[PDB]
């Protein structure tokens, strides 16, 4: 048997397992990068499809 | 007792690069100028590195 | 290793596929039986699914166990995943392909790179004749391989709403499911499918012949018409929900027509693009697979 | 403008083929001196009506 | 490699493929490494030259 | 429109038209007078029409639908409107 969804139920539960991250994934950080701008600005093309 | 086989590759190299810029079509101008100056600074990169 | 059976894998109590039903485990068939349809004008005549390509995507050098069930389920049936053709862990089945190959699939989803201990894992023969096809959602995304997402879902409405006359046909009217519904339906389904044990279904689509792999397509309809069903639902144009008399009836139309929708909503799963190029690829390879 | 538009649509410079006729360019650009040791010759004195 | 962007507009670009040939004379080894990231730059060169 | 101006207008203009173009010696190419066309239309100022100018060798063909499939993986582009 698969086990009975906690949220399916109406009783109350205070041992879960809540997935977390370590120091390894981190998200939010800003992000290094480096930018190259174009050689010539009269060779950019804006155009085709 | 002369012939560098390194050197005369980068010859033929440097030749081959040079009738490819040659044969390159430009639209502008100044494209043109740096094609031809090109093959210049091409020569003496050959002549540098023999 | 876990021997298969003469049966399949799915013959073992460890592989149960159920979906939680007015408080109990019931049998994926047994929710089917709840399914009601209101056909429309309009048809779906099933074409014929153009022969998968013979192409394996390489694996690449991966260096880790890649989580093979959690991707293929969660890209079929999961609430929140998006770009599943990004990351391209799907090409990973490449691996269990070859023959002697030091990989092994786990009954965990897993597959190790290696043999480990205290890790069961599926017989590497049924393994590797499950990759031979399933590798194949490693290129779901890159154009040449695109599975059509159109036309494949006329298949799934005729496995699924199809009565045994419309499926001989080969044609039914476009239909519109129904059942009585507790409240947030469809997602609890959809994550009550997210958790079944797939591979031991696909392992054993893809492993077995002859008597065994007929009393398989038989005993296991239910289990992939529903996940037809939590596809459908993640495809229908619209999901309503209606009153009638202190009871309410969810009401997904259409079956068998994919409306190509990416925008979110509440009441069930959401196909980003890619999960549609997945899916479609999916549909093709297993279609292929139950019919022949 | 116009006779501007006629001749610069047969083009701005030509090369002289074997057979010894000027196959213009068709082709509007601006000639530098490089062009000079080329194959190629400004079309204004091509003297070809 | 450390990735260059050069759109092979300018003939001049031809420097960049000369500074890959260069690298693959006198370094053989650490350009067999490198090299599959020179080709994402030789094929834009490719494909705007020829 | 008097046929005399008619005719001496249009032939005017049709001898205005210059087509970048390879000749060949091969007898199963066909050049690509679509495309061609439009480079011309646009100066040779979209990518299409750059493409032309550095390669109109391009715009011949012997398969039909490699004649656009070769412009679109020179290009990287996954259309021309
Ligand atoms: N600018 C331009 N348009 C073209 C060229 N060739 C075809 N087309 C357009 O491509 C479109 C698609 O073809 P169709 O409309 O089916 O063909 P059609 O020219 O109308 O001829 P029919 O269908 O037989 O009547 C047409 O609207 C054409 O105008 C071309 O060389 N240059």
């Amino acid at each position: 048997q698969v086990g009975i969804p906690k949220l399916e139920v109406d009783h109350i539960s205070f041992s879960n397992v809540v997935s977390m991250m370590t120091a390894n994934i981190r998200t939010g950080d800003d992000m290094a990068v480096e930018r190259v701008n174009p050689d010539d600005v009269r060779a950019i093309n804006i155009r085709n499809a | 007792t002369v012939t560098n086989e390194f050197a005369s590759r980068f010859r033929t190299i440097v030749a081959t690069l040079a009738n490819v810029v040659n044969e390159r079509a430009v639209q502008d101008d100044m494209q043109k100028a740096t094609r031809s100056c090109t093959k210049q600074w091409l020569r003496h990169l050959e002549t540098q590195f023999d | 290793m876990l021997q298969q059976p003469t049966g399949g894998y799915t013959t073992l109590e460890q592989f149960a596929f159920t979906i939680r039903n007015d408080g109990t485990n019931a049998t994926p068939t047994q929710f089917l039986q709840l399914l009601s349809y209101e056909a429309t004008e309009n048809e779906l005549v099933k074409k014929t699914i153009p022969t998968p390509e013979t192409h394996l995507p390489s694996a690449r050098n991966v260096p880790g166990n890649v989580y093979i069930e959690d991707a293929i389920t969660q890209a079929l049936f999961g609430i929140s995943a998006q770009n599943v053709n990004a990351h391209g862990y799907f090409s990973r089945l490449s691996a269990l392909a070859l023959p002697n190959t030091s990989a092994r699939l786990g009954l965990d989803g897993v597959i190790y790179n290696s043999e480990t201990i205290n890790i069961p894992f599926y017989d590497p023969a049924a393994v590797a004749n499950f990759a031979a096809t399933y590798a194949k959602l490693g290129n779901a995304s890159t154009p040449r391989y695109r599975a059509d997402m159109i036309d494949i879902y006329a298949h799934v409405g005729l496995e699924l709403a199809g009565t045994d006359a419309e499926r001989a046909a080969g044609v039914m009217p476009v239909k519109r499911a129904k059942f009585d519904s507790w409240e947030g339906s469809l997602i609890s389904l959809s994550r009550d499918v997210v958790n079944w044990k797939i591979l031991a279904f696909l392992i054993d689509l893809c492993s077995l012949e002859g008597e065994a792999l007929r009393a398989f397509k038989t005993r296991n309809r239910d289990v992939f018409r529903m996940m037809l069903f939590i596809m459908s639902t993640a495809v229908a144009a619209n999901v309503v929900n209606r009153k009638v008399t202190k009871r309410v009836d969810r009401v997904l139309e259409y079956i068998g027509v994919n409306s190509m929708r990416t925008a979110g909503r509440t009441a069930t799963i959401t196909y980003d693009l890619s999960r549609h190029e997945f899916a479609a690829k999916f549909l093709q390879l297993t279609f292929t697979r139950w019919n022949a | 403008p116009v006779e501007y538009g006629i001749f610069v649509q047969r083009g701005a410079t030509y090369t002289i083929n074997a057979a010894g006729e000027f196959e213009f360019s068709g082709r509007n650009e601006k000639w530098d001196q490089a062009l000079y040791l080329s194959e190629h010759f400004p079309a204004l004195f091509s003297d070809v009506p | 490699l450390k990735k260059i962007a050069e759109s092979f507009e300018d003939p001049s670009s031809i420097v960049v493929v000369l500074e890959f040939i260069l690298f693959a004379l006198f370094f053989p080894t650490e350009f067999n490494r490198i090299k599959g990231d020179i080709q994402n730059v030789l094929l834009l060169f490719f494909s705007r030259w020829y | 429109i008097p046929a005399d101006e008619l005719i001496d207008n249009l032939h005017s203009w049709m001898r205005s038209v210059h087509l970048l173009h390879v000749r060949s010696e091969d007898n199963t190419l066909r050049y690509n007078w679509m495309l061609g066309v439009y480079a011309r239309s646009t100066n040779y100022t979209t990518p299409v029409g750059q493409l032309v100018v550095n390669a109109p060798a391009i715009l011949n063909y012997s398969n039909p639908q490699d004649a656009f499939n070769s412009v679109f993986v020179a290009l990287g582009i996954d259309y021309i409107d």
